[PDB]
DNA sequence: GAGCGTATGGCCATACGCT
DNA sequence: GAGCGTATGGCCATACGCT
């Protein structure tokens, strides 16, 4: 449990939730400012692999991706089982900065291409930490707890899929291999 | 509450992409800097870490820049600063480093606890006139400090030191250039606004790398200057020494820009091992401080060194291409610019910096002239001024009485009240008259600059020539026909 | 050249050993600090990182302290600073930290890029009067800065926060204490120089840990106070609660000082799995912030919890000894000091601080009164003074003429020449007389302190009582009889 | 890297090895050296005190192993001076108190495991500029011109004169008996 | 048994675009 | 291809003395 995960005491997935925090420093304080019985911290280190740019052999060889699959215990692709899930709430916790947004996009790319019925079942959530420039690491153990660790005070955004044919085009454009379509999107939307 | 997956993807990705583009990876066309570099240089400036003063510990520079301007990792700041101090990375280094700052072999710098730095004499030209309302200041990340949006950049830094950055949806790759050549091109542009890229190339021959070496043909350069995009073939300086008994050897004295020497040697060494190249008996790195780069390749007796060398150019980084992609931030937005556009935008920045400076200098001159008029009235009627003050119960009454009796302004009255008794000596009264008279000529001189766009343009030219004569150096990279 | 192996061993080892002793591992008897701590606190002070202002980034504090005073690793500075901000390490914390600064479970603080700090309100008392020639300043490692040899330490810090250091040939282990108890002991010593350790112990009952808990007997304490060396038995606060119909549980609320909570739990868990302790059904760390330390040991039915608990004290760090070895730098040399010696040396430092302050304050007061006398002569004869200045060609002549005519000093004449015209108003002339008269009364007040050693001793007592009333708190550790 | 950087020459009589204190110094040394006759072995952290350790620990210490592999002489009873790869073994530490400590620790290992290397006069001490800054805060140009260039450098040849006295010295200073060490400090005080 | 606290930082993986 | 350059830091071993 030093750089790896710290799990929830409850064996029931309806009661328990997993928080994918951003950075080492965020992982430590979130492991301290949690409800050990219901809350499980998986600290993610560095930028997570863009699955839309990578081939399967590389995706499965990644230890960041492998840690998540082992934590949810759902399986990937065609062997994904919504019922065989360890948690009912998968919370993306990231810095309130531009790189925090980036990590959030990379995680959703993996979940959309490999664990699609997890998002459809409304299991995927986005934690809402205070915006003001500081970021997760700079926060104290008790500030971290009353900010987003109490599902009382906390405000989570339920990730929902409304148009799968539009989402497919969106992930392939933003996270794909073709720069020109990405460059166009930036040029147009600024 | 809820959140659409497509909306979050589109919104979050655009936020990151735009930030990497306008505030990370791409340089500003005007000063040629990425935010991290600008923050390091401004931090050096604010802390007075100038060339005349002693070297200051790297960890102190990094910690200051971080706490005041750059809300990121200490390593990312230290590493950016390190590059700026490397004579093989920067054509005109912006940081003056003491200690292990790395080498060409891919050898990193020492940890920031060892090493110390200060700014180079050329960097003072990037910061010249910054405190004369020449550039716009902005609030920092936390709002407790002010920082420059752009530096005055009294020399064309974007083209001089070049740029290399990987953004999102785009990237930049601008090669370094000769300062004497660039400034001459800038001077030729100011005199002729309809100057062709061909005409500019009579001054700016092409890229000039700090690592020297050779460029193969003007073709690659020409395309990169006309379109802002092109491939420039960089080749190592290698000589074949004819030795006794027919025997030969190749000596590499200059290697391509951004090419890792040790990695290049490793690539040659692996081809020999793998039998992918035939004829090399021995390979050595004879590089010393006394000689510079010296990579010696021994050739077998029955082999042709000219054949081996040409195959080395093809199969190893002994010859490497430079993929020019001139993208810079023009009006806070990314743009693929050609050579002329880079120079035009730079010349406009200089026109603005010099105008803004002259405008500032004038306000201050007019302000001072006014105070001097007040002090002149005061000194001319000193016996009266003294009695007026002495008769006054408070400073407020003294202020009113002086303004009402001697027809002085609030500022003139306050200046007289702040006047020290030592300003009443013989020489000190004479100094005031001399200052006022010299000031009136300076006001006229400044007013003439703002009145005529040609006088202002000529001043820019004069100041640019001064920098060219002081910092301009010989061309390092040889462009072969 | 040549060099004997024995000579090289003796010379080099002594150099290291003496440096570790006098400039690394051991605290000064006067301020209770190791050089690294003193440098962090002085660095905070110089940078104005006081409690009233915002938290400043840890990397900026570390880089400043390193570049200016501490020529060592950034980690060793950051880590020393971190401990000073920990309410479980320091009995009266010297640093005010924001972010992850570690916990009792042994986990460290976040990297310096994520943390922020400033000084605590008590640290201002360590630095109080530093700029009033109370302490001696020395040149730093490079000679470009000045740093304090010792801080004024207006509260007994060595005994307050304690010390723990591993030197060469020796080590130190001083436990923390109660400020109210210490100051009272200091006051009792100042009134009675021949006070026994027994008599002092009526005020200073023993160590007071930030982690609270219990001390077993006064025996261990008495030996440590008389000789400087002794073993003090520390025991956790544990209660046996009557939960179930027959079921019972052990609750640990306070653990021994410097004991790692997670390690202690692991040791208990290990005995249970190895069957070396029978009776424990479950063990859990229910510790939270509002909850504090809460280690729950649930006891199996029909098993005696009183038996299990006593066996836990013996077999785990739930009960741990504190090996007191009171070694501090006294006159720049290491010394094993007893309780009285620690207090005597501290009281002498306070006597010197307060005397030196009063002496400084007096010099400045006498200096100002002198200038005021000059300005008083000037204002009383301004018509003449103005005349004298006006008749003078240079500042040099005005200076001489004023000194010769109005029997003024070089300083008085210079002050008059630097006098602004606004000082000639009615009210401004009256302010000078009021300042002079109040100043003469302050000079007399100061002169009285330096004239009587008892008045000076009483002032030290008065100022020590002020700190006791402001920062003194309730005893945390319970000493069981 | 952090590993040994050998010299091109295969003749040990002209070959020298510089045991450099720290990574950052080791890089500049490798850049400023004479590639033909000078090898650099960067020694990271405080070297294990062999006087306080047992054999299983000594042989398991990587920095000790790196040195043995570099000299290629062997240790204890199997030390062969004829198998030495360098005729000059230069101890190059910082001009500070910790540099002195590392110098003592290295001499303790050499005295207890490679004694005939010191006897043959193969062990030397580099004399860098004592100007308060350490090795890692020095340029590659000046590290050569002051501490490595044979034309200007000053090396101290480590000599054995009294083996009975040296044995008592290593035992006192580096031994497990603290009291004798504490006595040495309190006697040799000021110096 | 082993660990207290000041001392002596390179390695590793990922995004991003071009060639 | 793989690596250019700004972005998202814990792990490891040693000295030293005491108990
Ligand atoms: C490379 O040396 C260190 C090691 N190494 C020692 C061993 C020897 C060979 C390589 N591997 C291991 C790890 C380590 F484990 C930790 C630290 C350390 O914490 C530290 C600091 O400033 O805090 C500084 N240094 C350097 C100043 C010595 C450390
Ligand atoms: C722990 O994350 C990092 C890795 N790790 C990524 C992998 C994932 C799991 C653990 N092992 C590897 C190594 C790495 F290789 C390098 C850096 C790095 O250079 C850096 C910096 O400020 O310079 C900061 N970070 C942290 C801010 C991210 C790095
Ligand atoms: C009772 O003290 C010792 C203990 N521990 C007992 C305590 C329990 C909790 C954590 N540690 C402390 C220390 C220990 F772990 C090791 C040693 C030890 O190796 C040693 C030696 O001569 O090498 C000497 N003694 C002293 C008896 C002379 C040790
Ligand atoms: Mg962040
Ligand atoms: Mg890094
Ligand atoms: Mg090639
Ligand atoms: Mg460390
Ligand atoms: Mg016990
Ligand atoms: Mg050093
Ligand atoms: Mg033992």
């Amino acid at each position: 449990l030093p750089g790896k995960l710290a799990d929830c005491s409850s064996k029931s997935p309806e009661e328990c939730e997993i928080f994918l925090v951003e950075g080492d420093s965020a992982g430590g304080s979130t492991k301290s400012g949690r409800d050990s019985r219901t809350q499980a911290i998986l600290p993610l280190r560095g930028k997570i692999l863009n699955v839309e740019k990578a081939r399967l052999d590389r995706i499965l060889n990644n230890n960041e991706i492998r840690q998540m699959i082992t934590a949810f215990g759902t399986g990937i692709g065609g062997d994904f089982d919504l019922a065989k899930a360890r948690y009912h709430k998968i919370v993306i916790m990231t810095d309130a900065d531009v790189d925090g947004a980036h990590i959030r996009t990379l995680l959703l790319t993996f979940f959309y291409r490999f664990m699609r019925p997890l998002i459809e079942a409304g299991y995927v959530y986005i934690a809402q930490p205070p915006t003001g420039y500081k970021g997760l690491g700079e926060m104290n153990a008790d500030q971290l707890w009353e900010t987003t660790m109490n599902p009382e005070h906390r405000a989570l955004l339920q990730v929902k899929l409304e148009d799968a044919i539009e989402a497919d085009q969106t992930f392939e454009m933003l996270m794909g291999d073709v720069v020109e379509n990405r460059r166009q999107f930036i040029e147009d939307n600024a | 509450n809820e959140r659409n997956i497509t909306s979050e993807m589109r919104e979050s990705f655009l936020d990151y992409a735009m930030s990497v583009i306008v505030a990370r990876a791409l340089p500003d066309v005007r000063d040629g800097l990425k935010p991290v570099h600008r923050r390091i240089l401004y931090g050096l400036n604010e802390q007075g870490m100038t060339p005349d003063k002693s070297y200051k510990k790297s960890a102190r520079i990094v910690g200051d820049v971080m706490g005041k301007y750059h809300p990121h990792g200490d390593s990312s700041i230290y590493e950016a600063m390190v590059r700026m101090a490397q004579d093989f990375s920067y054509r005109y280094p912006l940081v003056d480093g003491q200690g292990n700052f790395g080498s060409m072999d891919g050898d990193g710098a020492a940890a920031m606890r060892y090493t110390e730095a200060r700014m180079t004499k050329i960097t003072l030209e990037l910061l010249r006139d910054i405190n004369k309302d020449t550039i716009d200041f902005i609030d920092n990340y936390d709002g407790n400090e002010r920082e420059p949006s752009v530096l005055p950049a009294r020399f064309p830094n974007l083209l001089a030191n070049g740029a290399s950055g990987i953004a999102v949806g785009m990237a930049t790759n601008i090669p370094p250039h000769n300062l004497t050549e660039l400034i001459n091109g800038v001077l030729s542009l100011s005199k002729n606004p309809d100057i062709s890229i061909a005409e500019l190339m009579e001054d700016i021959e092409g890229p000039d790398f700090p690592t020297a070496g050779l460029i193969l043909g003007k073709s690659g350069i020409r395309r990169a200057y006309e379109t802002g995009r092109g491939s420039i073939q960089m080749r190592s300086r290698a000589v074949i020494e004819e030795r006794g008994g027919g025997r030969q050897r190749i000596v590499v004295t200059e290697i391509p820009f951004q090419v890792n020497k040790a990695r290049m040697i490793e690539k040659i060494a692996e081809l020999v091992r793998d039998k992918k190249i035939d004829g090399i008996t021995d390979l050595r790195d004879e590089t010393s401080l006394r000689t510079g780069v010296r990579v010696v390749i021994d050739v077998r007796k029955d082999a042709n060194a000219s054949v081996i060398l040409n195959n080395l150019y093809k199969q190893t980084p002994l010859q490497t291409s430079f993929g020019v992609n001139m993208i810079a931030l023009v009006n806070g937005r990314p743009k693929l610019i050609n050579l002329k556009e880079a120079l035009v935008h730079y010349l406009e920045h200089q026109k603005t910096v010099v105008r803004r400076r002259t405008q500032y200098n004038l306000r201050k001159a007019k302000d001072r002239a006014h105070i001097l008029e007040g002090l002149r009235i005061a000194l001319d009627h000193i016996d009266e001024i003294i009695s007026t003050i002495r008769e006054s119960d408070t400073d407020k009454v003294a202020m009113e009485s002086l303004q009402q009796r001697f027809k002085l302004s609030e500022k003139q009255a306050q200046a007289i009240l702040d006047m020290r008794l030592r300003r009443l000596t013989g020489l000190e009264r004479d100094k005031i008259e001399a200052e006022y008279n010299e000031l009136l000529n300076y006001i006229s001189e400044l007013e003439t600059i703002l009145a005529d766009e040609e006088v202002l343009l000529q001043l820019v030219r004069d100041e640019l020539t001064e920098i060219r004569d002081r910092f301009g150096d010989d061309r390092r990279t040889e462009i072969q026909l």
